[PDB]
RNA sequence: UGGCGGUAGCGU
DNA sequence: GGAAGATCGAAAAAAGCACGCTACCGCCCGCGTGGTGGTG
DNA sequence: CACCACCACGCGGGCGGTAGCGTGCTTTTTTCGATCTTCC
């Protein structure tokens, strides 16, 4: 009932709560349209580092 | 108990006693009358 | 009129006093009607499996070289019988067959010539069947598809009555619904701009579907605006004056003509001068430059000397623009005639705000708005529009759709297509318009004349041709795979879609509920319900008020007080009395034409929408037995109002009193005098009383209790008439006359009466027989009579001796007052069947079995069990008790069934079904060879008869050939066949009987052979299930505290005490009251129809008392006869007329004693006895008029100070017993993942400690106890455990511990990206 | 952990459904397919679609239908994510920490019982058995009957005779919270003693049911033991009936009698002007129940009797004052329940409704709680046994319609008809004929009320020694509306005379009112315009 | 040895 | 004297929708491929 | 003995389709393109 386990992802995964909970975390730190921000997660537009 | 669905030109005075007014300006008319102008 | 031979055994007095004309239609109608319009074969492919079928087929391959088409369909006859299907559990369906033909054609000729022509039969799953009484069969369960109530198709208009915009304007919207298809939406926004939407989609500018459509801009604006043509004269640039385009303006510019100043610069226009301009017909007017800008111009104006356009379509003139055009040489300017409040620019504006300009942009910007994302192409476009509405295989609107769509345009054709079309949307939009402009009004949604009722024939119709379009598009893919040459159209198709279509449909659908089976009256309630929740309708929480509401229209055809009494109030609904169904499912009520004053006698059905136009009058009202109204002023409803109209001005006539209310109302007397709520309430516990042992008849009633008996098919009813060959308690043989026999039969009706069958409830279903040997029948009596059903008429509930007073505050505020001669004659005592099914099952290691022996188990557990290791029939048991002994090997485990805790009873029935190739144990020899046995006797019985007829024919025979009959008589009968007389053709003809007989026998026993084979054909189970065993139990429930018992006026309660007989309040003649009954809840709860029916079921009593009386000095014939005779001729003015002359003499004893124990009264629900018949009644029984007589107190003997009433009630015991309700648990079983214990009664559970008990608790000091209920109970296994010790050894001590609820919260929060833990600095 | 999402047995070779491991599953496939797919250096566009679609089964995980279309599982359903399990009214906090269900809780129908006390319900014997069943093996093991618990379960659950004696001590003064299923307000839930009794159902005090809002025509109520010493203490003295006497949310007194005590007290306080044994003088009220019970004089005879009430002075203590008082005998019987502070002109009066409350607030003031607790017993006992006494009944001839009702309706007509007549003239519009129709409808409504309300109340003119008086109706009807027992003006009004105005669903009044009583048949048009209102509420 | 969904009903 | 700031109206998305209890049924992969056992 | 029939089974996911599906509630927050404004 306590013990729990582990997954190891092979890639990073974005946590939907900290990015689709109005108003989104990620968004508001990076100073960057929510638009931007899952158009770049799910692969649809490159963004610079 | 409550409900939810949606469905002057005098001043009249039934008791006898004093009038009192309250942050009232006014000026009296030609007949002699009050008029407040507030 | 002559009475029939059920209806003469007892006569119920009726006091209605208006003849009726219009006898109650049956009652079931509207559901096997449906059913039969689905099922029938029509030749014109309208409803049904056939217009299913027409609509599919053929069927087209892929390329044009093989087709599949569709010739006729039959439904084969039932494998099982309805009873067969019950208690097998198998589902009642008949086989479908279709005739389907396969062609394929020429490969290097597909011009049309054909090379093969394929005819075969196919079978595309099973149509599950309704019975008799408009129920189905499925999965061994009863099932009613309740009738939904929805929104037509077709075009309707409204608005918010100032809903939106914050400023009260009303935006008007239309919405053009289909059967099957896209919404279509045209709304108008704050700015008065109309837009589209499609499916509730974003909107978009109403010119775009136009512009899509292949409509110009100068063709949008020739059909949307009226024309004015601004011919350039030699100067002033006149127009045309039509004077209607003068009303309600501004006269800025000065109107005069022929030398005439008709109107002056800055001078309004009214009345008077649109007079003067319209009779000097002036048509030239002289105009000022300016006033030109002010218009919009029309069509595109382009210059013929440069070859370039001047101006386009609609936009603002201005001086520059109107000077080009002038230069130009344009002589002729068109523009659009514009008010400010009659013609609005809502079409031009909208243009302006659109951004297309043509067609394409158009169909770009639809597909874009339809499909975002995917890339707008001409050609993908072009499909969507198309295929949206003008394509029938996606779009289409119904017979139905296209009626209503056409009688909202205000048209004459009605017969149109299933598609849109651009009329149609031109004419919506049009209309819409006029609406917004002032010329018009909204339609209103809750309207009974807008709602439409789908039955149980349509939504199967429906679910059958979805079903049929998949197999459809399957067999399309499958048709174009080459070598159809070798093939049959058999494999060609699948049934999987069309039979799993049709199992979810009635299996797992909405509308396909459980039959209530708790009385007859449930039961014919249920059927006759028309629901609103079903798919495609509303939802019981967003439902709101404005659709719950009792609309005018609901007069006649909906029941405005059956109705539920919770979240779904209003939105199920009962079907009126006499309303009945239109062809396109629109609701109708009858009504008696009334010409030139008198009333007629045919009989015209109105439905809601047409009945506005004519002025109904009313049934309450006095006629002068000519026709003729007796007052001038008669009170009608002429448009959802009603007022007084004169008598010449009077078009329709209410059909009967019963006409507004529905079954279950109309079934309580002297409704007229109780409240509308306490009504309602009275209604909706009317269908909730279980069935006693004993049905009592009502002593008060309103004569439809025989109509809902019959109707009902709870009772056994003769179909063809004849005598009683043989009664028994289990079976009756009839045989019928010889007018009404068939060629070739024998002529005996064998009724197999149902005794002690559980219900759907738990109840009893039993039918006991009211007919004795000889007694002649005839085609529609009652040869049996079934639960709460007493000589046909419907029994819920028994008479009781009420008396109306306080009784030591024992019915304080709705208790009742129960004496113990009520417990003692076991008047309210019920029988409940609970069904328990042990399963053996395959299991991984090996098969369980069914054995007799249990491990680990004294030998007095298996007394009760046979050597098969099933209960002995007949055996009590009671909770713990083994009643199929059942073994799982690990060597085996424990895995008998077992009575369930606190339930006990008797074990009436055992079936066992076993699967094909399973050993059958002797338990199921023994069911199968009493099956057997019954019909080898039914079969035998028929043998008998034919056999006794053809040696009757063959002793005739040889009489009249050898004149043997002394010789006959004297040999065994088989030696009259055997022996031969001399050679003529007498021989041939006892040749021929003979080979008669002997075919006759091999018939016969082939039938019986077919029989037994039937009988142990071998029933299949699940996947996994070798074998099911399944034992019902009876138990008696006797009236006890706690019990809840109610009237037919709202009046329920609980009974609180069963006072002793001694004990109870008595009259002078020392006979104590059964019932006593608070007085204080008659003022509040205003239903007065309780005290009346009290008085009049006391004088009913009293008569039977008399008649009782009458019965036991032995008195003869002609004083009964003479008091029958007075008793029934009471009354003033009444409609029924009973003759006691015309009885032979012995009915009359019959009657008599049938009504020694009260003479029923029939009051109808609206022409009820009023207050002079009861007492006239009263005084006839020698009680007093008032119907108050002194009682005495059981206990002291003090006469009561005041007079009491006491009278006879009909009380009814509702399904809410105590002992259903009653729980309590210390310790038991807890969930394994929030170790809190269980919910449920069936399962040992606690009470659940909400949240409102726990801001309870806190506004409290409770602390200690807030935190008990929390932890120490609930939650904290290790505080539960050491508090039950503490408490074993003594100490009231707690442990609070630590809630496992709250662990699993946190470790649930854990599994997220978010860390939770409990800081301890 | 997998205790928390259990794949428990389906008993039949198959298991449940567990969303969760579900989406766990698919999560799992994704990344194995995703690490393989790395493992094997696959180009950009197949590693980008798998990391996507890696990304899309995490989401759907963590929340479902949060962004994209919800998983469908085998049940055409969204499938149940962990923040599923968390929010709403079914997730954790609202459904296993907020409220639970609790043990030694029971749940059964309500039954007036008339013999409890304010702090007494009945409880059944199976019910108490059932939830005292610990304190019973307690009991047994302390006196020795039994030598191990499973023989203390054995002799319970058979039912031998000392069990019943054992249950009957551990119940002497252990309370036990009874409490409706809507608790809306803290009286939801009250502490009482149980009495142990025969039958299926609790029986409650009549009392406290204003307190429950609860009446007895099915309604079910939960009991709770509870089992440790602070509890049963904040039970005896914070939830017990007796303390709680005034409502918190205005002070007001919860504990009035409602229906039959009102009625009993009523009929006992009041007068005749001929009555039986009329004008005698008797020796205190012993005297006066005697002759009552002997039948030598009437209830309501007025008569002169010698009685002594005690007032409190500046000291604190009682000082008596004996005189002779006209009163009635029913007056003088129950003065014999009012304690010795209270004065006597608390019962020389009709004592209705708001007669006994104030009474009672007056007992409470000056007394105290205890004898106001006792005096409100005793006043329900008297009351039930009162009404019992007098056979008060309803019958058809209480509700006496006057004809000067018909004679007002019948002007009614005629002025309607004068209106309308002035209407097709042309000198009145819709509006105003409408709104003068509705108040002469109005007008006729209240004078027929006025007139059958005039002949109720002073019906009974009866003969005094020498000739006639015209004294107050004894009409059970009147006498159930004037005492406030049950009944209004409104509702007697609708059962004797005219309904009145009725409006239809939009809220608009019709033309033509009910013009029919109860007693009366009304026609279908009424009935369906009475309809609309009922549905409406 | 549980969950989900639908249906109907009871008390408010 | 034309692009940031402020406004702003419409479109979309998220959150909520009383409590307690009773009874019933329907369902709790999939599918359609391939490895492997039976076979003419 | 390589060919058919039975059960593991594997990854697969929205399904079935030569596309859409959706259609009777109210309140709060975001946001995003369009519009007017004003000064650097
Ligand atoms: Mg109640």
């Amino acid at each position: 009932r306590e013990r729990m386990g582990h997954i190891e992802l092979a890639s990073p995964t974005a946590h939907i709560w900290f990015l689709k909970s109005l108003p989104s975390r990620i968004g508001l730190l990076l100073d960057m349209p929510l638009r931007d921000i899952e158009r770049v997660l799910y692969f649809e537009s490159y963004v610079v580092i | 108990q409550l409900t939810m669905r949606t469905f002057e030109s005098s001043i009249q005075v039934k008791n006898k006693g004093s009038i009192k007014l309250s942050n009232v300006k006014s000026v009296v008319n030609s007949s002699g009358k009050l008029v407040i102008t507030s | 009129m002559v009475y029939s031979y059920t209806e003469k055994k007892r006569i119920r007095k009726d006091f209605g006093k208006r003849p009726q004309v219009l006898d109650v239609p049956y009652l079931l109608s509207i559901q096997l009607d449906s059913f039969q319009k689905f099922i029938e074969q029509d030749p014109e492919g309208q409803y049904g499996l056939e217009a299913a079928f027409r609509s599919v087929f053929p069927i087209q391959s892929y390329s044009g070289n093989s087709e599949l088409q569709y010739v006729s369909y039959r439904l084969g006859e039932p494998v099982f019988d309805v009873q067969e299907c019950q208690i097998r559990g198998v589902t009642y369906s008949a086989p479908l067959r279709v005739k389907l033909r396969l062609v394929i054609y020429e490969r290097e000729a597909p011009e049309g010539t054909v090379k093969d022509i394929k005819e075969q039969e196919v079978y595309m799953g099973e149509i599950p069947l309704m019975t008799d009484n408009g129920t189905f069969v499925i999965n061994g369960t009863e099932r009613v598809i309740v009738s939904q109530l929805h929104r037509s198709p077709g075009v309707f208009f409204d608005s918010d009555k100032g809903k939106t915009h914050s400023s009260g304007k009303v935006l008007y919207n239309a919405r053009i619904i289909p059967y099957r298809g896209s919404w279509l939406d045209f709304e108008f926004d704050p700015k008065d701009n109309l837009f589209v939407r499609i499916d509730r989609r974003r909107k978009l500018p109403a010119t775009i579907i136009l512009r899509a459509l292949n409509y110009t801009t100068e063709q949008i604006l020739d059909l949307f605006f009226e024309k004015v043509i601004f011919e350039i004269r030699d100067n002033k640039l006149q127009m045309e004056l039509v004077p209607e385009r003068l009303r309600g303006e501004t006269a800025s510019f000065d109107i005069e003509a022929n030398g005439k100043v008709y109107v002056e610069k800055g001078r309004r226009i009214t009345a008077r001068h649109i007079r003067q301009l319209e009779k000097d017909d002036v048509k030239l007017i002289e105009v000022p430059v300016e006033y030109i800008a002010g218009k919009v111009v029309a069509k595109d104006y382009i210059d013929e000397s440069t070859g370039e356009l001047i101006c386009a379509a609609n936009m603002e003139l201005s001086l520059d623009l109107l000077a080009k055009l002038s230069q130009s040489g344009h002589k002729r300017i068109e523009t659009l005639f514009t008010n400010d409040l009659d013609h609005g620019p809502y079409i031009s504006e909208t243009l302006r705000v659109d951004p297309t300009n043509d067609r394409l942009s158009a169909l770009v910007e639809i597909y874009r708005m339809m499909r975002p994302g995917e890339p707008p192409t001409r050609e993908a476009a072009e499909s969507l529009f198309e295929n949206l509405f003008f394509s029938e295989d996606r779009y289409d609107l119904s017979a139905v759709g296209r009626m209503k769509f056409n009688r909202s345009l205000l048209r004459e054709e009605i017969e149109g297509s299933g598609i849109l079309s651009k009329d149609d949307i031109i004419d919506v939009m049009k209309k819409l318009i006029d609406i917004r402009n002032g010329k018009g009004e909204v339609d209103d949604i809750d309207h009974l004349g807008n709602r439409r009722i789908r039955s149980v024939g349509e939504m199967a119709e429906n679910q059958f041709r979805v079903g049929l379009v998949r197999v459809e598009r399957a067999v399309k893919e499958r048709l174009s795979l080459g070598d159809l040459d070798t093939l049959m159209p058999q494999d060609m198709i699948n049934a999987k879609p069309i039979s799993a279509a049709v199992k979810e449909f009635f299996g797992s659908s909405q509308l396909s509920q459980f039959m209530d089976q708790n009385n007859p009256l449930s039961e014919i309630t249920h059927k006759r319900r028309i629901s609103a929740l079903g798919p495609g309708g509303l939802t019981r929480e967003r439902a709101g008020f404005e659709v719950r509401d009792v609309h005018p229209t609901h007069y006649g055809r909906v029941c405005p007080i059956e109705t539920p009494e919770g979240p779904n109030i209003g939105l199920i609904n009962s079907l009126s009395v006499y309303a009945q169904t239109n062809e396109y499912g629109f609701l109708e009520t009858p009504y008696r034409k009334v010409t030139d004053g008198v009333v007629t006698d045919e009989i015209h059905y109105l439905s809601a929408i047409e009945e506005g136009n004519y002025v109904i009058a009313q049934a309450n009202s006095n006629l002068d037995e000519e026709g003729h109204f007796v007052e001038d002023l008669v009170t009608c409803r002429s448009k959802g109002e009603s007022s007084l109209f004169s008598r010449d001005q009077v078009d329709y006539m209410d059909v009967s009193t019963q006409q507004v209310v529905s079954v279950g109302a109309s079934l309580i007397p002297f409704l007229e005098h109780d409240d509308a709520n306490r009504a309602l309430m009275g209604a909706n516990m009317q269908r909730q009383a279980v069935p006693t042992l004993r049905a009592d008849k009502p002593l008060v009633g309103t004569g439809m209790e025989r109509a809902v008996a019959v109707d009902s098919g709870v009772t056994a009813v003769a179909k063809r008439g004849g005598v009683v060959q043989y009664v028994d308690a289990s079976r009756i043989v009839i045989k019928v006359n010889e007018d009404e026999m068939y060629p070739g039969e024998a002529g005996i009706d064998i009724y197999n009466l149902t005794k002690y069958t559980r219900s759907n409830q738990n109840t009893c279903i039993n039918q006991m027989p009211c007919v004795s040997l000889g007694e002649p029948v005839e085609r529609g009596d009652v040869l049996a009579d079934g639960p709460s059903t007493d000589l046909g008429e419907l029994a819920l509930g028994q008479n009781m001796r009420v008396a109306f007073m306080p009784w030591n505050g024992y019915n304080f505020e709705d208790s009742i007052l129960v004496s113990e001669r009520v417990v003692q004659e076991d008047r309210f005592t019920t029988i409940h069947i609970q069904e328990l099914a042990c399963v053996s099952r395959d299991t991984k290691l090996g098969p369980e079995e069914i054995t007799a022996d249990i491990p680990n188990v004294g030998e007095a557990a298996l007394s009760k069990l046979d050597e098969s290791g099933i209960v002995y029939i007949g055996a009590e048991v009671t909770g713990g008790d083994i009643l199929v002994g059942k073994v799982t090997p690990k060597d085996v485990k424990d895995s008998s069934l077992r009575v369930p805790n606190g339930v006990s009873g008797t074990v009436i029935d055992v079936q066992v079904f076993t699967r094909d190739g399973v050993e059958k144990d002797k338990r199921a020899l023994e069911i199968e060879e009493m099956q057997l046995k019954q019909a080898k006797k039914d079969l035998s019985e028929e043998l008998q008869i034919l056999e006794a007829g053809l040696f009757s024919r063959i002793r005739a025979v040889l009489v009249a050939g050898g004149v043997e009959a002394e010789k006959l008589d004297k040999l065994p009968r088989d030696r009259w066949l055997e022996l031969g007389l001399t050679d003529e053709e007498k021989q041939n003809q006892l040749e021929q009987l003979a080979e008669q007989y002997d075919e006759l026998k091999h018939e016969f026993e082939k039938k019986l052979e077919a029989k037994r084979r039937k009988i142990t054909q071998g029933d299949d189970l699940a996947p996994g299930v070798l074998k099911i065993v399944k034992v019902y139990l009876a138990v008696k429930r006797r009236i006890q505290p706690g019990d809840k018992m109610a009237g037919r006026h709202g009046n329920k309660g609980v009974i609180s005490k069963i006072n002793p007989i001694e004990d109870m309040p008595y009259d002078e003649n020392g006979t104590p009251v059964d019932i006593v009954l608070n007085p204080l809840g008659v003022p509040s709860r205003m239903n007065i129809g309780q005290i009346l029916e009290t008085h009049l079921g006391m004088a009913a009593k009293g008569i039977g008392d008399k008649i009782n009386a009458m019965l036991k000095q032995q008195q003869e014939v002609a004083k009964l006869r003479e008091f029958i005779q007075r008793a029934y001729d009471l009354g003033a003015d009444v409609r029924q007329k009973v003759d006691l002359s015309t009885f032979s003499d012995e009915e009359v004893m019959r009657l008599a004693e049938n009504l020694r124990k009260g003479m029923p009264i029939a009051t109808p629900v609206f022409d009820g006895a009023k207050e002079a018949e009861i007492k006239e009644l009263l005084k006839l029984g020698d009680l007093p008029t008032s119907g108050q007589i002194r009682l005495y107190d059981g206990r002291t003997g003090e006469q009561f100070e005041r007079p009491v009433t006491v009278g006879y009630m009909y009380m009814l015991k509702l399904n809410h017993l105590v002992d259903d309700k009653m729980h309590a648990r210390s310790t038991g079983s807890y969930s394994l993942v929030t170790q809190q214990p269980l919910g449920g009664k069936a399962q040992f559970g606690g009470q659940r400690f909400g949240e409102m008990e726990v801001w309870a608790l806190e506004a409290y000091g409770a602390a200690y106890t807030l935190q008990e209920m929390l932890t120490v109970k609930s939650d904290d296994v290790n505080g539960r455990t050491k508090m039950y010790k503490n408490i074993v050894d003594g100490n009231h001590q707690m442990e609070p511990g630590m809630p496992e609820s709250f662990n699993v919260l946190l470790k649930e929060i854990r599994s997220l990206g978010i860390n939770i833990e409990l800081e301890d600095e | 952990p997998p205790d928390l999402r259990p794949l428990v047995p389906l008993d039949g070779g198959r298991f449940a459904t567990s969303d969760l491991n579900d989406l766990y599953r698919r999560v799992i496939n994704r990344n194995n397919r995703l690490k393989r797919l790395l493992d094997l250096a696959a180009p950009d566009i197949i590693v980008r679609n798998e990391k996507r679609m890696l990304q899309e089964a995490v989401d759907a995980l963590l929340d479902n239908g949060r962004r994209g279309r919800a998983i469908t599982g085998s049940n055409k359903r969204p499938l149940k994510s962990l923040a599923d399990m968390i929010k709403g009214k079914q997730g954790r906090f609202r459904q296993n920490l907020l409220g639970k269900r609790v043990d030694y809780s029971g749940r059964s129908v309500i039954t007036v019982g008339p013999y409890l006390r304010l702090h007494q319900c009945g409880l059944p014997k199976k019910m108490a058995l059932e939830l005292f069943k610990p304190f019973i093996y307690g009991k047994l093991e302390l006196r020795g009957l039994a030598t191990t618990i499973k023989a203390a379960k054995k002799m319970v659950e058979r039912e031998e005779a000392v069990v019943w004696d054992i249950l009957d001590e551990v119940i002497r003064e252990h309370p036990v919270l009874l409490n409706r299923a809507p608790t809306l307000h803290r009286l939801g839930i009250q502490a009482f003693e149980p009495v142990l009794i025969e039958g299926k159902a609790i029986q409650l005090h009549p009392l406290v049911c204003a307190a429950y809002n609860a009446d007895f025509d099915g309604d079910q109520m939960a009991v709770h033991v509870p089992l440790t010493l602070e509890a049963q203490l904040e039970a005896r003295a914070l939830m017990m009936s007796t303390n709680n006497i005034l409502s918190p949310a205005n002070g007001e007194p919860i504990i009035v009698p409602s229906q039959d005590v009102v009625l009993g007290l009523y009929y006992m306080t009041r007068d005749c002007v001929n009555a039986k044994g009329e004008g005698m003088v008797l020796t205190g009220p012993k005297e006066a129940e005697r002759l009552y019970r002997s039948g030598l004089a009437s209830l309501h005879a007025r008569v002169k009797v010698r009685i002594t009430e005690y007032e409190k002075d500046a000291n604190g203590e009682l000082v008596a004052k004996t005189s002779l008082k006209d009163t009635t005998v029913g007056r003088a019987i129950l003065w014999m329940i009012v304690p010795k502070g209270l004065p006597y002109s608390i019962v020389n009066q009709a004592l209705g409704k708001k007669a006994i409350s104030k009474m009672l607030n007056t007992c409470y003031r000056i007394l105290g709680l205890k004898p106001t607790v006792i005096f409100a017993d005793q006043i329900m006992y008297t009351g039930f046994a009162y009404a019992a006494r007098s056979g008060a009944s309803v019958g058809i001839d209480d509700m006496v319609i006057p004809e000067k009702k018909h004679e007002i309706i019948s002007e009614a007509e005629a002025e309607v008809a004068e209106i309308q007549e002035q209407f097709q003239s042309g000198l009145v519009t819709a509006g105003e004929r409408y709104n003068k129709v509705i108040d002469i409808w109005a007008a006729a409504n209240d004078r027929v009320s006025k007139a059958m309300m005039d002949n109720l109340q002073t019906e009974t003119v009866i003969n005094r020694d020498g000739q006639e008086e015209k004294q107050v109706s004894f009409n059970s009807i009147y006498m159930m509306a004037d005492s406030g027992a049950r009944g209004s003006a409104a509702q007697i009004r609708q059962l004797a005379g005219m309904r009145g105005l009725m409006a239809k669903p939009d809220g608009s009044i019709i033309e033509t009112p009910i013009t029919a009583n109860f007693r009366e048949g009304l026609n279908v048009l009424q009935y369906f315009i009475s309809t609309h209102g009922a549905r409406k509420g």
